[PDB]
RNA sequence: GAAGAUGAUUAGAGACCAUUGUAGUCCACACUGCAAACGAUGACACCCAUGAAUUGGGGACUCAGCACGUUAUCUGACUUCUUCACGCGAAAGCUUUGAGGUUACAGUCUC
């Protein structure tokens, strides 16, 4: 792109060699607020953006009325990191543009277990999880391999993201309204990490954020 | 702490100005969380905070200032008269950024705009009203350490130091008290000496 | 009548910059705004003439909204340095200190104990 | 429908009565629960300021004899009624919620 | 709600059979009045003698004439 | 620690932080979940360097329970006094 | 009233433990409850807890190390077998791999996973996470 | 005061309004059981946080070892936070006083 000037302590980070991988950022709780430091530590070849939703919305005005368009982005690494990205600009292309860069602030990460096999790598989610947005709310539940992804084409594609091949699923209310359901399908995918489980748990140890560790040079940023 | 010599505790001195000064006491609203702070309550209704409490907290406050190497990433609020003085002479010493006067929203979270800074840690004279301060430190990953008064919330409060935070000669001991054990802990300024300079630098004047 | 934010906003800077400028004369202030200033309106000029007038006035009783460079005296006129002063006092050299008897008890059963002149 | 009001505009919580007394109204005559009904107190003179002068004047024995009394009463008004006169008004949201009690 | 006893069984049973009659997917299969109501007899088709060409209108949002026989 | 194979090879992309009080997995979602850090301190009032650590869930200044537990974790490695 | 013991105890540790309080109360006590928390405490999901005699019915008190997720209750007490375990296991729990239902037998009151090894199946009583 | 009568109002008007007036409005003994009979929220039971009040009981000469009030505590009722915590809900809203503890779906019964 155009040249770049962080603004924020990790944009810093990362344009240097000191933040080398999402995990670190992602590990110690802190909200990516430029979508640049994506795209710089996932390199491209791994990424791929695709437009789930694009639709008009009106406003009502006197006479004649404005419109819009909505759209929705849908982003991430089939290696287990997803991030969903939703906006509103006045012409086509304005929202989708907007939409790219706010998908890649959301991003967040999968975690997948098995259903009780042991082979390879993950090709399951580690237990049933559930996402609301709207009426809908989604059940995902974890599948035996060979299942394949088992569910609507709208999800399906969700889920590809994800790197989750096998699942089942089912879906309750209005699920027609398409926007809705994407939200949905989302959350779900969030909470894995969100449950604790017997597996996780030994008092892991905690260390110093990265900004600290590198304040110093960050202070030498600012100069 | 341990091991240790009984160091930074509560002596003679320190007792007497604070009495004196009367930040010993609260506000005198019974309280909506803070409730194990006060102890007893006077003839006047005015509920006492105890002194063994109190001083506890100023010496954790003072480990999390002793934490960052690079003072300016603490930030201090007021949005009251009384505390406004105490800040710019504190800022000076132990080298923290501030922002006084009024609160300014977005200056932690807002990208374009010129105020724009990112704090690792957060104080207030008041939690009630710099509460715009606490509710986009949430956001940004930024622990907070306030000046309780007793009658106050401390919703996006981590660590709270009960305190009076009416009038001018209560605010300026408590970070009076925080600046000098600070610095006796980095760049060794000794406890063997009373400090430096007086409390009464630090009292709100009007120009 | 009322006057528009780009006027008031140049006077303000004049103002801080210039201390020249300190008349209520609208003819004095006028000749040395517009030889200082690229406006091009005998209007603009005018207002910002008679806005720094208005300042001055103004200064005389004391309270402005306007921008000055007097802020920088008006805040060493701030000195605090007494010798003890107020923190000796008010600990008590034997000025005394009275307090509740909750207060009291609440001392005394301290590490620290009361305190003299308590 | 919607809960507009949670006391649904009375004075009468849920679960305890379910039924208080009828009272007339002072100026259509129209029936409302007690509760419903729109108090007022009224403090109304006998006498202007401009013909309390007057009278005074001819007195001795009353006006700055003794200090002159007022019509007091109560005033039970219907809702209509009092919106009409506009001594009850529309409120904004924030605003509708709140109660001054029985204090003036 | 519903009953979740161990001899709570009869109660359920009879429950559901009183709550299918205000569906009209369970009368439309069981009840012998639809099928006789139906002019087929509910068989695939029928065949029928033409009576009389009839000339049938249509609805509102479009206007048309359409073609209809009266068997 | 974390999911294996049957390899014993982890598989997961990070172990998620412990919340010291409720010992609940602190979320990359939960951007008010905390990390307070405390500098020692010896005799002679020399500071250790940094070295112990706090982390606080997001789910505990939703109510403020935050103050009260950071009380039960400090007083118990003796950083904090009671009489 | 109350007309499952285990439902009154397992609703006040499921919503203590969404609270993430370390203590809580359980009004009643039978032969039942405790060997219910005995279970879990092996497995790691519970500190300690202690009867305490009224001599009437006992109050237990349990300490939560918060690192349950739920406790449940199947309240008719329906009957599983060993073909079965498998249709409960996958439909009221989350998970094959951490999913805990205890059940009866004669035998005592055991872990599915145990009950399958002396291979005894029987009536339902309750799960965890 | 329905019905009825008369006068207005109106293009038309027992209309809404005004003056009247029967049944009825009251009581006793019989029927009727038809209401927005509403909290549009079935009943019993458990868990669940913030603040300030009110209503009863309890606790620390002559209807009189009394009565009221204040501080603090408790049990039982009605409700407010117009700073009600978690959570739930499509939203409005609901919050120990549930529509909360529910797709992690099972306390009990019934319509």
């Amino acid at each position: 792109k155009e040249e770049w000037v962080p603004c924020t302590k990790l944009g810093r980070l990362v344009k240097e060699q000191k933040i080398t991988s999402l995990e670190e950022i992602f590990l110690f709780s802190m909200p990516i607020k430029e979508h640049q430091i994506v795209d710089q530590l996932i390199k491209e070849s791994d990424m791929r953006d695709e437009l789930m939703l694009i639709v008009p919305v009106q406003k009502a005005t006197s006479a004649g009325q404005r419109t819009r368009f909505k759209a929705f982005n849908i982003v991430g690494d089939g290696n287990g990191h997803i991030g969903v990205g939703a906006r509103v600009g006045k012409e086509v292309s304005l929202a989708i543009r907007a939409s790219m860069i706010a998908a890649k602030l959301n991003v967040v990460p999968i975690r997948r277990g098995y259903w009780g096999n042991k082979i390879g790598e993950p090709h399951t989610i580690p237990m049933k999880v559930t996402g609301k947005c709207g009426s809908v709310s989604v059940r995902l539940i974890p599948a035996p391999r060979g299942a394949g992804i088992v569910a609507a084409p709208v999800p399906k594609k969700i889920l590809e993201f994800a790197g989750v091949e096998d699942v089942y699923t089912s879906s309750c209310g209005n699920t027609r309204t398409r926007g809705n359901f994407i939200m949905a399908t989302f959350y779900a995918l969030r909470k894995t990490y969100g449950f604790l489980t017997p597996d996780l748990w030994a008092e892991t140890e905690v260390s110093r954020d990265p900004t600290d560790e590198h304040s110093d040079f960050l202070t030498m940023g600012s100069k | 702490v341990e091991s240790g010599a009984k160091v930074l505790r509560m002596k003679e001195g320190d007792v007497q100005k604070l009495v004196a000064m009367h930040c010993h006491l609260g506000t005198k609203n019974r309280s909506n969380a803070m409730k194990k702070y006060i102890h007893s309550r006077t003839k006047e209704g005015t509920n006492i905070i105890d002194l063994h409490m109190t001083w506890e907290k100023l010496i954790l406050a003072a480990r999390v200032i002793a934490a960052v190497e690079n003072p300016q990433d603490v930030t201090v609020c007021s949005t009251r008269l009384f505390g406004q003085r105490a800040i710019f002479k504190f800022s000076q010493l132990v080298g923290t950024s501030f922002l006084a006067g009024r609160f300014i929203p977005g200056t932690f979270t807002n990208q374009i705009q010129k105020k724009f800074m990112q704090p690792r840690v957060l104080l207030v004279t008041d939690p009630r009203t710099d509460h715009q301060a606490l509710r986009e430190a949430s956001l940004v990953n930024i622990p907070v350490i306030a000046f309780c008064d007793t009658d106050a919330p401390l919703e996006f409060v981590d660590i709270a130091i009960p305190c009076n935070n009416r009038g001018r000669y209560s605010i300026s001991m408590m970070y009076w008290l925080l600046a000098r054990e600070v610095l006796r802990l980095r760049g060794t300024i000794p406890r063997s000496v009373p400090w430096d300079v007086k409390v009464d630098l630090f009292f709100y004047r009007d120009p | 009548k009322i006057r528009t934010k780009t006027v008031k906003r140049a006077s303000k800077q004049l103002v801080e910059k210039y201390f020249s400028k300190l008349n209520k004369d609208f003819y004095q202030n006028k000749r040395v705004v517009m030889d200082v200033t690229i406006a091009r309106s005998k209007k603009l000029k005018n207002k910002i003439a008679g806005y720094t007038t208005h300042i001055m006035k103004r200064l005389a009783r004391g309270p402005v909204r306007g921008i000055s460079l007097k802020l920088q005296e008006e805040e060493r006129e701030r000195r605090m340095d007494y010798v003890p002063e107020v923190s000796h006092v008010d600990q008590a050299i034997q000025d005394g200190v009275h307090v509740d008897k909750q207060t009291f008890s609440m001392l005394k059963r301290m590490e620290t104990g009361v305190p003299r002149h308590v | 429908m919607t809960t507009k009001r949670r006391n649904h505009g009375r004075a009468k919580p849920p679960c305890s009565r379910g039924r208080t007394r009828p009272v007339h109204c002072f100026n259509c005559g129209r029936l409302a629960p007690k509760d419903k009904a729109v108090g007022r107190f009224v403090v109304r003179r006998m006498l202007d300021q401009a013909s309390a002068r007057d009278v005074a004047e001819a007195s001795n024995v009353y006006g700055a004899g003794f200090p002159m009394p007022k019509l007091y009463m109560k005033q039970r008004f219907c809702i209509a009624c009092a919106i009409h006169s506009r001594t009850v008004r529309a409120r904004p949201t924030d605003m509708r919620k709140r109660r001054f009690t029985t204090k003036v | 709600t519903k009953a979740n006893g161990q001899h709570a069984a009869r109660k359920l049973v009879r429950l559901r059979r009183k709550n299918r009659w205000a569906d009209k997917g369970w009368k439309k299969s069981h009840t012998f009045v639809a099928q006789k109501a139906n002019p087929f007899g509910g068989s695939s088709h029928a065949k029928g003698i033409v009576l009389e060409k009839i000339g049938v209108g249509a609805k509102q949002p479009n206007s048309a004439i359409r073609k209809c026989v009266r068997v | 620690i974390g999911t294996y194979n049957e390899e014993g090879v982890n598989v997961d992309l990070y172990i998620p932080r412990k919340c010291h009080a409720t010992n609940n997995l602190i979320t990359s979602y939960d951007h008010s979940a905390v990390q307070i850090a405390i500098a020692n301190v010896d005799a002679n009032g020399v500071l250790n360097g940094t070295t112990t650590t706090f982390c606080i869930a997001g789910y505990l200044r939703r109510q403020a329970e935050s103050d009260h537990a950071i009380n039960h974790l400090a007083i118990s490695k003796g950083i904090i006094r009671i009489k | 009233t109350m007309m499952s013991v285990l439902a009154n105890a397992l609703r006040c540790i499921a919503s203590a433990e969404r609270r993430g309080k370390r203590q809580v109360l359980i009004r009643p006590s039978s032969k039942v409850v405790v060997k219910f928390l005995q279970v879990m405490q092996k497995h790691g999901y519970i500190g300690e807890f202690e009867i305490i005699d009224d001599h009437r019915a006992g109050k237990i008190v349990v300490n939560l190390n918060g690192r349950l997720n739920k406790c449940g209750a199947i309240c008719p007490r329906f009957d599983c077998t060993t073909p079965d375990f498998e249709k409960w296991v996958k439909n009221i729990l989350p998970s094959r791999q951490f999913g805990f239902v205890v059940l009866t037998t004669s035998l005592g009151i055991m872990d599915h996973e145990e009950a399958r090894a002396r291979n005894t199946g029987g009536k339902v009583l309750g799960f965890f996470y």
